[PDB]
């Protein structure tokens, strides 16, 4: 009878319902079908409503009674979601009962303006030697993980999440960081292993997993990054800090392309919509650092882009590069050679390399930044005797940038491994043997010399006494290593 | 209830029912036809009318012809009786051996396994091939993908893995002929009867055949991939057996979708493909997986249009795979077989925890020297080998010997090649390449490494060349 | 077609030429800095 | 020694130019194939755009 | 000689010596 | 007059008026909204209906929602009250400091100054940067453009010009945050309070502020550029005084149009841009210019997609500019900052009659050796530096020293470089490069000229490098 | 007709490249989604069904055969083009012909390396 | 006017590249068919008829002349682009200008080898 | 290039003969 708050389906196909009626319905409002499925009203037209279907669309027949929710599309938010794996809408999918959140934040809220924001101060420790030294990520920053398929893109994100156990188990509240991994497009067997890995490393207890795999429809993949972002904003506004990983925004764009074209909206470059820049910008912009008045907390974004054949000049990559604060160019060439993580030091930048580094780290990383830059200029050779050590040092330091999976190091521990190479205790040592050196050295230093690592964290710098102790520790270890 | 055909354009057919309109995915029997024509419901256009996709040829369809509704999707036979029998897209037997009698039937369409149902155990699978096991080794109960252009060597590679693994394995098997040669279906059928894996008299067959080849219309090639998929689901779920699925070729599913999407009334995507490319593939690919109860080890041949891997269809498939095998033409034309690219093919189980640190360090070592050799190609082109440094000469010399040692004579290739096939174990492969990297066979020539099994036969081949002078 | 096209490409010859110049002027910098020692002292 | 090196540098540089000429010839073909495809692809974007209006 | 790019003359001279010009 | 909303798709909204139909470029107040959601008319569809664009999110809008007509375009505050205050595209303040109560307002849309109103006064502006003032110096009362790719130093360059020129400029300034990072708006606002150009407790502010940023929709980002210049138009027209107009980034004006070009009902142009590119830019750009009465000295940051200067958006902008600053990645990746291209960046005032023959000859002399340096680089790739003649070796030596002396550390970029910023005078730049070309610094190394102010600091740095060595 | 009635026949399509252009004209005039080189999505299906029909029948079905010899015109030796690769992926091997060998005087100008015959090697006289 | 009444005249189109962008904008908004690079189908005809009107008359038809100096903007020195190749094929010769020659010192930066005047070689004083 | 192979294969076909000449002597 009623056509104001209710409507009937004129046509249904490819997850697009054209609904007659629903006169009082808002734009971007959720609507429930007769079968039970939900849907988002995007296209408001004179004689129809273009509703995109969340999930399967087989049950939706012609002339189905489409109800109104009377609210803009929203998702559950809070600390209850920490531990749980959820879908794009926010329902539990790990089979551990239904979660009961307190509040419900909207998916597509505006990013905070100019006044509420404040410059990035405190560091976001990834626990990777190559990252924290050369390309330091700060809390509030947006750092891109761009690169080809199978080049350790997600590898950076997973090790960053496992690193936060060092801070989250501790007493200090400000140093804590709650993670949010959003899975867009990638298969369920991949995400099952990622959750398994986080469970094994005791990481899930402070992590939220927003799944949106290939089996799920395009609107769910479209919405999932925004759903995860809103869950992070709960922390951002209320004092605490948080981290979010959009893995990946390329597969989100393909979903948005599908969803847009099936609503009879015209294509643009590479068949994508006109507003694909606006798609990713408003999502990323919401990651920011809040001032003391509004809260003090922050949200740190780690988006992912997949380049085809190392083509950073492509349409979607060039958009996200200009949006994000910094970027980490991962390459196939470095990956196959053995350099893992395969971060290109010459191309990758942070744009905030000062506050995001500790004063202890700033000493050793500052000199390593210079020496590696000097090396890459004089690379393709092997001879000059004067700059013989310059060619060596660069090879010695590049071997230290290698790092195996599922083993993030502490900020104080990273100072120890660089100290050996930068002061020249690996110069006479052969390039091939450096992996064996650091493996035994890191195990040795952590086991026995806990007080030395502790005093660097206490003093917040490489002190005169700490520098003197490390001088004799490396020399005696180096002699024992060779002979 | 009865329905009337209002419109017919190619594979797409529109059907108007008066009352009792069928939902999406449901099969519809077209009456007044000699062979059983089937129309799967795709869309609801409105005004008590539905758009459909025809599983067979649409010739002979008059406007206003009666169409019945089964009230369900395309249901097919599944069971032990499907083993050693050839099926088509709509479940009918196409081997002229009567009906496939079974106590239960399954629909070709179904939702993928949930997040709770996924498995975590990834054990290594030993193929026998050198380039595979070292660089991008396959996994038991995983998703293997064999990429390749026109005529590089996919069907030879897939038949090698069927010869090696599927024969010596206590479990059932499935083969899906999706849009390839019907001649290959004939060869595969009689080869399997000759071997023993298919048996005509006895009911003890390992392989279950499904075929909808390039001679079939797009509707068949679109849905025949799902028909063979559903056979494996029975053995995984209801029984709990180790299944081996062999799809050749998976691209033809996506290609079939590209043909119909024009007629279905959609705006075309990039490179003229359908807009529903990732999602249509996603619902299909996610069903092919290892659940908690059963296990599927899917080996899928993947076609690459015009030797362009950036093409949407082969590009989207990469995310669905555990192990990749990128076959290059440049490698094939040089004479190296199997033409697997060592700086492109990758695997997830390539990890120091799983395979071992000796495996991992040797694997990346082969990839390093090949990368150094590839970088210096511009310098060798213009200036030459003489202008290179003496240390770089040793780097180039070993790389070409490593390229040739990666080659291997195949078991199935004996019929045309002449040379006997090889099956190198895991320990002998890693031992062989590690000697070449360190430089234990620098004095030996390059042609000695070309087309051999283990490292021992490579040294033996060099002595034969020394005798001829 | 145009001048300076080698380094614009950024291949083997492009990057090696950039390295070749850096080798030469680093050696000449040491020679020229040694001349500043004599003139100062 | 001086007569041997000039004869060798002549033939070496002659090979360097001729090997470069072969690379130019093949890259000219790959250029023209890619040139046509860029014109075709970008035209299809505009036709698809006009169709959806 | 000093100036390179001339086949394999510098290596050919080194062949007989082991078994002028910088 | 009342008009109800009939359709809402994306940023585009359709409003049907019952009788009194509004003109194009008119503000429409949408009733029943918490925040002020203003719409602007773009097209007349027909049947007493008009198509509009939203200056904010369209979520929440209902069909049949009443929308009143203002009877005028987007009118904004203009005057001294705008100074030291950030505002929206629509005109309202966004810094939590009450309403900006100006005595007079102005519409963002207006006709450009006629041909007769144009000025022809070419007077040099001494910025402080060496590469700028020597090769492509900016004109006082002229249009300046700052081209550059993704992350090459456009913001760091323009922020230095604000730091250097606006303090010396005894007048007013207007910053426009067009479609860029909101984080930068936070950085700029607070640091200007530290310098004291925007005073909080008293009304003696130099810089006015208009913002939008990439968090906002396309309709907003399309009009903020027009909102920005309209504030500067007041300081040009009404108050007979000079004015600066810093825009960043003006590409986002042209980008934002293409985001809603398809939904307005247009066939897309080349490289997926809107067909109205030259005209939409032209009606906006020619308003930003010096009249007979006032004088806008604009500085526009221009984003170049994929470092492609042949792209429509940067390419069309070149015609609208007097002075240009073409940035390069290849120059940036070496370490040269500011990475200004000396063989691309040009200015109309670069003439021996205008700036003098000593300025012209030295500037062209720098451009001569740097162009000849590119030709020698092709010879060095095959030979090397050793085989070159004595004359060619010296040309490279002088060229590489000129490249490094063009670089300069900024005061705004102290945290990036590490060293303190500089500001070189006019003739110090002319006489500095003249000595290097004449051959007065052949004995000194090239490292001494890297990142220094005047020519005296290069000699002073050579003393430290000698004693350290 | 010959195939099914216990007889043997040879068929030659000269050429399928010109057939593809004819079908492209039809498809582009019909206003259907164009892809690579403005060809339709079913350009593979166009040549697949034609070639498949050429086959070798068993003794139960007459014991005859139809043998296909299609032709394709490449552009400057572009074997990896759209239409050529489709027909390569259908047929049981191919005979590449070089412009070099033909211009140089070697006629017929068969490329030895690239050209192959899969099922033809089995159907060959032992003397050869 | 000058041409038809016995007098001589010079005309300079600065520039025809921007004219094409305006003509493109006009056609696309009128919903006319888009050709190559989104320009309308008769984008060659636009410049061809414009230039063709420039001519030299005999004594019978006055004796006057209209001399055309059109201007085209190449992108990165690409002479073989779509809009340049049209106008190059219309005119009776051309004057190529390089950015390389400008900075080296050659001003005006006229490429001597590429630039030619086919008709005007005869139309010259014998002293030159 | 096509003649990129010509130079490289000419080098290693010569070095194959040299290495086989060293191998035959040791075989005796
Ligand atoms: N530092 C490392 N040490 C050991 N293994 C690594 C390292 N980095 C990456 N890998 C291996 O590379 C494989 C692929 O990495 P990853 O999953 O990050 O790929 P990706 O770039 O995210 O692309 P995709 O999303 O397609 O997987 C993993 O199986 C992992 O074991
Ligand atoms: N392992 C191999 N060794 C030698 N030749 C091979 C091998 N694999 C493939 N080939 C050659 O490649 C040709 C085509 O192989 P095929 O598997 O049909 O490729 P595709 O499946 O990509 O069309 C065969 O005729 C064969 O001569
Ligand atoms: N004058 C400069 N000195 C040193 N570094 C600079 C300078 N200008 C830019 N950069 C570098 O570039 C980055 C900032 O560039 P930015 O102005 O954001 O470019 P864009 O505006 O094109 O994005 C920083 O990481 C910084 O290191
Ligand atoms: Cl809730
Ligand atoms: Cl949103
Ligand atoms: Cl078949
Ligand atoms: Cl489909
Ligand atoms: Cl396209
Ligand atoms: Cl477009
Ligand atoms: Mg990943
Ligand atoms: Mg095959
Ligand atoms: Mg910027």
């Amino acid at each position: 009878v009623d056509l104001e708050e209710t409507g009937r389906v004129l046509s249904i196909g490819d997850g697009i319902a054209r609904v007659h009626g629903l006169r009082n319905v808002q734009a971007e409002e959720m609507v429930e079908f007769s079968s039970g499925l939900k849907g988002m009203s995007l296209n408001l037209e004179p004689d129809n409503v273009g509703v995109v279907v969340f999930g399967n669309d087989k049950l939706i027949k012609e002339g189905d009674i489409v109800k109104r929710t009377g609210a803009i599309v929203d998702v559950p938010v809070g600390e209850e979601l920490l531990g749980r794996v959820v879908d794009a809408l926010g329902n539990a999918i790990d089979g551990k009962g239904p979660i009961g959140s307190k509040a419900r934040r909207r998916v597509g809220l505006k990013a905070p303006g100019i006044i509420p924001r404040i410059s990035v101060r405190e560091p976001m420790q990834t626990g990777i030697k190559a990252v924290d030294s050369l390309v330091p990520i700060g809390r509030g920053q947006r750092e891109l993980i761009i690169g080809d398929r199978q080049t350790g893109k997600t590898s950076i994100a997973i090790d960053t999440i496992i690193n936060q156990k060092r801070f989250n188990d501790g007493t200090d509240e400000k140093k804590k960081l709650y993670c949010i991994y959003v899975a867009i497009g990638q298969k369920r067997s991949t995400v099952a292993q990622l959750v398994k890995r986080l469970t094994d490393a005791d990481a899930m207890k402070y992590t939220i997993v927003v799944s949106a795999t290939a089996s799920d429809a395009a609107p769910l993949q479209y919405l999932a990054p925004y759903s995860g972002c809103s869950m992070g904003e709960y922390f951002r506004d209320n004092g605490k800090h948080a981290l979010i990983i959009y893995d990946d925004l390329s597969k989100q764009a393909v979903a948005y392309r599908q969803m847009s074209l099936l609503l009879r909206r015209p294509p643009g470059r590479e068949a994508y919509p006109g507003d694909v820049f606006y798609l990713h910008s408003r999502l990323l912009e919401r990651a920011a650092k809040m001032n003391d008045a509004f809260g003090g907390g922050s949200l740190t974004a780690l988006p992912v882009i997949e380049t085809q054949a190392g083509d950073v000049s492509a349409y979607i990559p060039t958009n996200v590069i200009s949006i994000t604060d910094g970027q980490i160019f991962l390459e196939t060439e470095l990956f196959y050679k053995g350099i893992r993580p395969a971060i290109n030091v010459g191309l990758s930048v942070s744009r905030v390399g000062s506050a995001a580094q500790t004063r202890a780290m700033k000493q050793v990383a500052g000199t390593m930044k210079l020496e590696l830059a000097q090396y890459r200029e004089v690379a393709a050779f092997a001879l000059d005797a004067a700059t013989q050590q310059l060619l060596s040092r660069g090879v010695r330091l590049t071997e230290l940038l290698k790092q195996g999976q599922y083993s993030p190091m502490a900020i104080e521990e990273q100072v120890a491994v660089i100290y050996a190479g930068v002061r020249g205790y690996l110069d006479k040592l052969e390039p091939s043997k450096i992996t064996k050196f650091e493996n035994a050295f890191l195990s040795h230093v952590i086991s026995q010399h806990q007080a030395l690592l502790g005093k660097i964290r206490t003093d917040g710098k490489i002190s005169e006494e700490s520098d003197a102790k490390l001088k004799e520790i490396v020399t005696n270890f180096l002699a024992g290593f060779e002979a | 209830t009865t329905g009337r055909i209002v419109a017919v354009i190619g594979a797409v057919v529109d059907v108007q029912f008066d009352e009792g309109l069928p939902p999406i995915l449901n099969a519809l029997e077209v009456q007044g036809r000699e062979t059983r024509l089937v129309l799967e419901v795709a869309q609801h256009l409105g005004e008590s009318t539905v758009r459909t996709i025809a599983m067979d040829g649409t010739e002979g369809l008059v406007r206003g012809q009666k169409v019945l509704d089964s009230g369900a999707p395309i249901r097919i036979p599944v069971g032990p009786e499907t083993l050693g029998r050839i099926m088509n897209v709509i479940g009918e037997p196409i081997d002229e051996r009567g009906p496939i009698k079974t106590k239960q039937f399954a629909a070709i369409h179904a939702e993928a396994p949930e997040f709770v149902e996924m498995s975590v155990e990834q054990e290594i699978l030993v193929t026998g091939i050198k380039v595979v096991d070292l660089l991008a080794p396959y996994a038991k109960g995983g998703k293997i993908g064999l990429f390749g252009g026109a005529g590089v060597g996919k069907t030879v590679l897939i038949m090698e893995l069927i010869n090696n693994v599927a024969k010596a394995h206590g479990g059932y098997s499935v083969f899906a002929g999706v849009g390839e040669r019907t001649r290959e279906g004939n060869d595969l059928y009689h080869e399997m009867i000759e071997s023993g894996v298919i048996n005509l008299k006895d009911a003890t067959s390992k392989v279950a055949l499904v075929y909808g080849q390039m001679n079939e219309p797009p509707g068949a090639r679109a849905r025949v991939a799902l028909t063979g998929l559903t056979v494996a689901e029975y053995f995984r779920d209801q029984e709990g057996q180790d299944v081996l699925l062999f799809i050749d070729n998976i691209f033809r599913f996506t290609q079939a979708g590209s043909e119909v999407s024009a007629l279905l009334g959609r705006i075309p995507s990039a490179v003229g493909y359908q807009p529903t490319l990732a999602t249509d593939m996603g619902t299909m690919q996610e069903r092919i997986t290892t659940t908690k109860k059963g296990s599927i080890t899917s080996v899928q041949a993947i076609y690459v249009p015009a030797d362009d891997l950036t093409d949407p269809a082969p590009a989207t498939t990469f995310a669905h795979l555990d192990a990749t095998t990128v076959l290059s033409r440049a490698i094939a034309e040089l004479g190296i077989y199997p033409a697997v690219d060592p700086l492109d093919s990758t695997s997830r189980i390539m990890d120091p925890n799983i395979v071992g640190s000796e495996h991992y360090d040797v694997a990346r070592g082969v990839q390093k020297i090949l990368q150094d050799y590839k970088s210096l190609q511009d310098i060798i082109a213009i200036l030459g080998m003489d202008e290179l440094s003496e240390e770089d000469k040793l780097t180039v010399s070993r790389a070409r010997k490593i390229q040739r040692f990666l080659s291997q004579p195949f078991q199935v290739a004996e019929v045309f090649t002449g040379h006997l096939g090889k099956l190198v174990p895991l320990k002998e492969t890693i031992k062989g390449f590690q000697q070449i990297l360190a430089g234990e066979y620098d004095h030996l020539p390059e042609q000695a490494f070309y087309m051999v099994g283990p490292i021992e036969e490579a040294v033996a081949k060099a002595d034969k060349l020394a005798e001829e002078h | 077609s145009s001048a300076g096209a080698v380094r614009d490409a950024g291949g083997a010859f492009g990057k090696r030429e950039q390295a070749e110049e850096e080798r030469y002027f680093r050696a000449r910098a040491a020679e020229q800095l040694a001349a500043l020692k004599k003139h100062h002292e | 020694s001086t007569t041997s090196e000039q004869s060798a540098r002549m033939t070496a540089m002659d090979n360097a130019s001729k090997n470069a000429s072969e690379m130019i010839d093949k890259l000219t073909l790959t250029f023209n194939r890619t040139r046509q495809a860029v014109i075709t692809k970008e035209l299809i974007e505009i036709i698809s755009g006009a169709a959806a209006l | 000689s000093d100036r390179g790019l001339c086949g394999a003359i510098h290596s050919s001279v080194a062949k007989q010596m082991k078994s002028v010009g910088d």
